[PDB]
């Protein structure tokens, strides 16, 4: 009756405190993690300085990963990769060839093995509980080079503002399948560098697009932490917001109930008191 | 042969044949890079960019005119508008000169690209100049490390990058002038 | 007997038939609500015996749209067919037009996201809120009402900045030769013998800024 | 046996019996004249006996408005032809007395009883405001000296109400069809007025506010309107089974309206965000144009088939319909017609770039 | 989950239209499916007292169990709507005297009083009248 | 089934029915408890995810027509 | 209330002066005036204040005006129970106030 | 609320009161056990918030 | 705290109080405000964690047992 | 929760003339200067305007 409201209105009030606070908690991590996310902004300028940047590939395998968040409160950024990720993926996969969809954090594990279930070998999870590392991310690149695709599409949230994240495709071509034949121009781009490692081209390619898959790979699950905590101090706003717009309507129920609930009680009273009077 | 002219801006079309007008087109990492590697400039003179990079800190984005870098062939130093390169680090000390001052880091390894526009990227994975380690445990370690040898290819290849890079490291904190 | 207190009292306003004379009477009556709760006993009442409703809404009173006409729920069913045609020619496309306004109404870009291809609908709404806001003491004649909302909704107004479509209007008014009102008030609609006369005499108006 | 009405919501949710009582209950402005003036139309011209359209405390214009067009539309004939119009008008309206408002359903009842009892005929009676007779009980009931009952009504309410109510009924030699407009107070269902009428109906179909601040029309509530009618074993298990997994979609959308609201949609199951979409396209579903309501509203009127009302809510629960926009659902006839809006909301924008329009060497023509 | 007991009074309470009715007359009939299966001292006489409900749904009712063969072992008493006050108000009373018998002559009975709150309303209405003082919401003490 | 109490329980209902009930009356308990944490979907140790995904089968078992009793 | 108000009438009437009158807790006249209704047998109207609510409040408010003669102004403190601002008697206060001036701590 | 959770007897931990429940009349061990109960019943009766 | 009132107030209390509990009200005005982040995990920016220390130890210093007044 | 780093000078001159608005809202009383030391204002219409 009028107790139910009463306890709604408990219940709509703190949980406004709780999203209240979530949203400074979302605030100063998004403040503390984008210094790391500027500073490893750095060293995937050189490789694309260096390989270009060549998404509309045909190759013969590609591992595409979608970088996802672990806890889902970020309000519509794990649903819109994930919308990403198929549009980017039906774009290049028009010449009959595998396709490999990998996800790192567990929420892209919940959206990906419905939509392309029999292709998801991989998931990866827990990444963002104590920081992000470059070894972490050398490991998962690692178990990318498990397989050996022609190609690696990463999908990430580039963190631009606190308001903006646009979604990124990053792609690494891998040496002897497609990065010493996407080069040439009336014999090869690559051909003005020379080469001063030990061994030969061929290797020292291999070192280099291993490495560029980890560094890019480090720099989008950082971004993509950065742009999950930027996401959530907005959607815990929009939850203040809704939170306080729901108790106060409620507050009004309330108010219109106990007004109802005053007068009939005191109608029962002297409807009471004047058949005895 | 370049019969194929792959690209962001050739993405751009198949992006808008095959999926739906719904959503923008993604961004692609060369829209975040105002520097390349082929379009000519950034030398003016006796000074060239330098790119100092760890994957968690940019050490450097000044403008040098003399890089000392730890090739695996030898050691090796780039001017100004140096032929274009692609030369694998090993273990040893990055020299960064400006005129009369200098930055000495000791890099882990890594790469370092000169490019075609003169510009320079030194790219390491642990850069730590030379008062930030300890000349004690330096010994240690290779003491630790170069007695005992597993003949296991894993362990010892793990052995040999473990002799090679606290050899250098061990010739690189006395050999400060 | 509450409920009959205002049914005698609103039944009187009536609509006389031709051997009755043939007079009216219409009627206006005020029900203030506490907090916007009309579902209150006197104001569904007198909603359950008058013919339409004006809900004027609290929020849009302060945000300065003055007349705060809530578009969405206020009715009126029986001036429907008693519209004054060109208004009527004009005014549905404006309520259909405010219908798919309300269709973003808050959540432009506040909640998640912005669309860019529905900020024609932002961008035009707003035009058609400006319209319709109007100062206090000065009625306007319905020959110049529908002029101003043929040009709010045919398109003349749409480079023009949201902070100045109230002095744009006054300015249509004003510059628009009066020969076309009295041709709208005695012909009672938009004839097309005077749109095209309307939309010449619409596009050589000075809308200021922009 | 079922009375089929042209109705979707109708049709499907709480069908109405052919002799039964049936009840429109509403809360000042949601349309439960609207809606009882589309069973006249729909209803009353298939019908093959007499209807008794009984005015209880409504509006004298609604009366001389059902009055001009009953005449226009020929069920009403003046002068010499007069017994060949087939519907009488008893009317106590909200003008008159509280005297004449209480016995004025007893007029309407004592003609559509002359057509069932003697005549022996199947009998329409439309009732509107069949609360009306109660507040004009209770009006009275204040000055002959009793003791009031329950918010403020008479002591007699449940009594009156029966004794009224239970004058309208299909007997064996005649039968009454009775829809009866039911007005709650303050839009509390709650309130004893319509919680007495709710044990006497057969049917009820209670329209919502909230349904139709929506914009959804007929405003009916899907998971408070009832029927006896829907049963298995009376009006087949296909049917059934369509409006019982309808009302499971909608049930299952409204046990997450907080966690919408509080939350949004991207924190939803992917399992229950095609519940989510399933049900907002059911619920533009259920809404349909009326021909009364064409005259304010301009969109011609839509008579649905039952069939095609099973057909389409069967399409839209299995999922066949997961392609077209929840704007296509909405205010449109039956399944064929959400394609064919579906077409012409995406002619429309493609017509963004069709051409540019201008007449000109025009004006001495 | 709510299991009977042959003595026991069980409330079947909720809003309107959400099968209370429907419990009461399933019960019947399981009475009727089991008094043909038991050695004459198990079986079960059902008395369905309908208070307050409209004529047309105790007829259907009646048609129910006659057509399932329930109404060789119920008895029905039925004060409807159009029914004076302390009909409705005594119904329930009947009901519970008829089903006595029963109780009474080592038999087993089930009585099913359909709609308390409205023999509840019957006697607000004729104590009201009656010129008794109300208590909550008009009932009386 | 939260709300339905009976204050006899046990010595009045049918022998095998109450062996077999109270693996019921507990496991619609533990769907319960469970159900009101079915906005995210973590599915704790496929263990809240088994107990739904029994306590479900529950209560469309439960489910029956009308005028047909058993 | 009325005393005070009589006392600022004679300084408006006779005086022809621009008086200014403050009612401390306007609501505690509401209050005083929903008691002596009560004690008077009256039934009470609406969440318990008397039926003759709007009156009383009318029968003060409007002699608060400006005349030819003079003007009375009043500043009147107003309390709000249970912080409803659709209780009866802040909304019928709330109809002849002609502003509103808020201090917040 | 106690007996929903199929706790019997369903006695309010916190709600229960008793005259007895003074360190000067049960002992300081038991009042202290007591006060500790009901401080971390309390406790997680405002995280069954979060929690949530 | 938050809903005591002594509208009386700071004239009628010892002066040895008044320059002490004078930032006591204030601070646990502020431990109130924040009051919501001190069940969370993730340590906040050491501004709020200052007052959700103070306040919380200022909470505890006025508890007091039965009959034994100060 | 961002700080005055992240305010726009578009929106950092709404600060510095709000501040000294509700500053020059402020004003000293005549019958609070014989305990608070400063005199008392009377400020004209025409001056609140102009001053604001
Ligand atoms: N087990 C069931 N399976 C399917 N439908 C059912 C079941 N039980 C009840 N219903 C349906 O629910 C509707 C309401 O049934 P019932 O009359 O038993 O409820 P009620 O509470 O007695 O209604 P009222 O309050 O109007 O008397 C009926 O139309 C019936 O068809
Ligand atoms: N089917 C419908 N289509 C369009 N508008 C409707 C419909 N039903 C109701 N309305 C709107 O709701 C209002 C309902 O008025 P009315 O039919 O008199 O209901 P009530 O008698 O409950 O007040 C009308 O003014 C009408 O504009
Ligand atoms: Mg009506
Ligand atoms: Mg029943």
């Amino acid at each position: 009756s009028n107790q139910a409201v009463k306890q709604r209105i408990r219940a709509i009030k703190n949980i406004g405190k709780i999203t209240k606070a979530m949203k400074m908690v979302a605030a100063s991590k998004m403040k503390n993690a984008q210094i790391a996310v500027e500073q490893s902004r750095g060293l995937v300028d050189p490789f694309v300085r260096l390989f270009g940047d060549f998404p509309a590939v045909n190759s013969n395998k590609s591992v595409v990963v979608a970088v996802t968040s672990d806890k889902g409160l970020c309000g519509g950024l794990n649903s819109n990769i994930t919308k990403y990720t198929r549009a980017t993926l039906a774009t290049t996969e028009s010449e009959g060839k595998d396709v490999v969809v990998v996800s790192i954090g567990d929420k892209g594990r919940s959206q990906l093995t419905r939509i392309e279930s029999q292709r998801y070998q991989l998931a990866i999870a827990d990444t963002y509980k104590v920081r992000v590392t470059f070894g972490q991310a050398s490991l998962i690149v690692e178990e990318l080079i498990k397989h050996n695709p022609q190609s690696y599409q990463i999908l990430f949230n580039k963190f631009r503002s606190a308001i903006s994240f646009k979604p990124t495709v990053a792609t690494i071509l891998s040496p002897d399948l497609l990065e010493k034949q996407l080069e040439d121009v009336t014999g090869n781009s690559l051909d003005a560098y020379d080469i001063e490692a030990s061994h030969e081209r061929s290797d020292v390619l291999r070192d280099l697009t291993e490495f560029h898959l980890g560094v890019t790979l480090y720099n989008a699950m950082l971004e993509n932490n950065c742009s999950e905590h930027a996401s959530r101090m907005s959607a815990m706003e929009n939850s203040t917001k809704s939170a306080g717009e729901m108790l106060g309507k409620l507050t009004l129920d309330y108010n219109r109930k106990r007004q109802a609930t005053i007068t009939t009680e005191l109608i029962e009273i002297i409807a009471g008191a004047s058949a005895l009077m | 042969e370049a019969a194929a002219p792959a690209g962001p801006k050739e993405f751009t079309e198949v992006w808008n044949k095959k999926a739906p007008s719904t959503l923008i087109v993604p961004e692609f990492p060369s829209n975040y890079t105002a520097v390349k590697a082929v379009g000519e400039g950034q030398v003016h003179g006796d000074a060239f960019p330098v790119n100092f990079y760890t994957p968690h800190s940019i050490l450097s984005q000044a403008q040098k005119d003399t890089v000392v870098l730890p090739g695996v062939d030898g050691y090796f130093g780039v001017k100004a508008s140096h032929v274009p390169t692609i030369a694998q680090l090993k273990p040893g000390v990055v020299e960064l000169h400006s005129g009369a001052e200098s930055e000495k880091f000791f890099v882990s390894g890594g790469f370092a690209f000169v490019h075609p526009n003169g510009v320079t990227d030194i790219c390491v994975l642990e850069a730590a100049t030379l008062d930030q380690v300890d000349p004690a445990a330096v010994k240690s370690a290779l003491a630790a490390a170069s007695a005992a040898q597993p003949t296991d290819e894993f362990e010892q290849a793990a052995n040999r990058a473990a002799i090679e890079l606290y050899s250098a490291l061990e010739s690189a904190v006395e050999a400060k002038a | 007997d509450v409920f009959y207190l205002h049914s005698r009292l609103l039944e009187r306003a009536a609509k006389l038939s031709k051997e009755l004379g043939g007079g009216s009477l219409t009627a206006f009556p005020v029900i203030e609500t506490q907090a916007g709760d009309v579902s209150a006993y006197i104001a569904t009442n007198v909603i359950s015996i008058t013919d339409g409703q004006i809900f004027l809404e609290t929020e849009l009173f302060y945000k300065g749209i003055r007349p705060a006409l809530n578009v969405g729920l206020s009715v009126s069913r029986v001036g429907s067919a008693a519209q004054f045609p060109g208004m009527k020619q004009v005014a549905g496309t404006l309520k259909l037009e405010l219908a798919q306004y309300r269709e973003v109404a808050a959540f432009a870009q506040f909640g998640s996201d912005l669309d860019a291809a529905t900020q024609y609908v932002l961008e035009r709404g707003a035009r058609l809120t400006e319209m319709l806001k109007q100062k206090q003491f000065a009625p306007i004649p319905i020959e110049r009402q529908t002029v101003a909302v043929y040009a709010a909704t045919k398109g003349f107004l749409d480079k023009v900045r949201v902070q100045d479509i109230v002095a744009a209007e006054e300015a249509v008014i004003s510059q628009v030769n009066p020969a076309v009102f009295k041709i709208l008030k005695a012909n009672g609609k938009i004839t097309p013998a005077l749109d095209a006369h309307l939309k010449a005499e619409l596009r050589k108006v000075k809308l200021p800024g922009a | 046996e079922i009375l089929v009405t042209g109705i979707k919501v109708v049709d499907l949710l709480a069908p109405y019996q052919r002799g039964g009582k049936i009840g429109l209950f509403g809360g000042a402005g949601v349309g439960k004249t609207v809606l009882i003036m589309e069973l006249i139309n729909n209803v009353a011209k298939a019908h093959g006996g007499f209807s008794v359209f009984a005015g209880v405390g409504e509006r004298t214009r609604e009366g001389n408005d059902l009055y001009r067009e009953m005449i226009e539309s020929g069920v009403i004939k003046l002068g010499a032809e007069r017994g060949n119009s087939k519907c009488t008008l008893v009317y106590g309206q909200m003008n008159e007395p509280p005297g004449a408002r209480a016995r004025v359903a007893l007029t309407g009842l004592t003609v559509a009883e002359y057509f069932r009892d003697i005549e022996g005929q199947d009998v329409l009676l439309f009732v509107d405001n069949i609360f009306r007779f109660t507040q004009a009980n209770s009006e009275v009931s204040a000055l002959l000296g009793r003791i009031p009952s329950a918010v403020g009504y008479q002591p007699t309410l449940a009594t009156d109400l029966g004794g009224l109510q239970e004058r309208i009924t299909t007997t064996t030699k005649g039968s009454i069809t009775s829809v009866q407009a039911v007005y709650v107070p303050a839009d509390d269902l709650t309130d004893p007025a319509p919680a007495t009428t709710f044990a006497h109906l057969d049917a009820t179909t209670v329209l919502s506010r909230s349904i139709a601040e929506l914009g959804i029309y007929p405003a009916v509530d899907p998971l408070d309107s009832t029927s006896r009618m829907l049963n298995p074993n009376v009006i087949g298990a296909e049917h059934y089974n369509v409006a019982r997994g309808v009302q499971k979609v909608l049930q299952d959308y409204k046990n997450l309206q907080d966690i919408i609201a509080i939350l949004g949609m991207d924190e939803l199951s992917e399992e229950d965000k095609l519940t989510v979409a399933r049900a907002r396209k059911i619920q533009r579903f259920l809404s349909q144009p009326f021909q009364v309501a064409e005259v304010f509203t301009g969109t011609p009127g839509k008579y649905v088939d039952l069939a095609d009302t099973i057909s389409g809510f069967q399409g839209v629960l299995t999922g066949k319909y997961d392609d077209l926009p929840e704007m296509a659902f909405y205010m449109v006839g039956d399944i064929k017609e959400v394609k064919e809006k579906a077409d012409k909301m995406a002619k429309d924008i493609a017509s963004r770039k069709e051409a540019d329009n201008k007449k000109v060497s025009e004006e001495l023509k | 989950l709510v299991p009977i007991g042959r003595g026991q009074r069980e409330l079947i309470i909720g809003d309107r239209q959400t099968g209370k009715t429907a419990v009461a007359i399933d019960a019947i009939i399981h009475q009727k499916n089991c008094n043909e299966q038991v050695p004459k001292a198990q079986r079960v006489y059902c008395v369905y007292v309908a208070v307050g409900q409209k004529r047309s749904t105790v007829a259907q009712l009646v048609k129910l169990f006659t057509q399932t063969g329930a109404m060789r072992y119920t008895i029905m008493v039925s004060a409807t709507a159009s029914d004076a006050a302390p009909l409705q108000f005594l119904a329930p009373y009947s009901g519970c005297a008829m089903a006595e018998y029963f109780r009474d002559t080592g038999k087993h009975g089930l009585i099913i009083y359909d709609d308390l709150s409205k023999q509840s309303v019957a006697y607000r209405q004729m104590s009201l009248l009656l010129r008794r003082p109300p208590g909550r919401e008009a009932f009386p003490g």
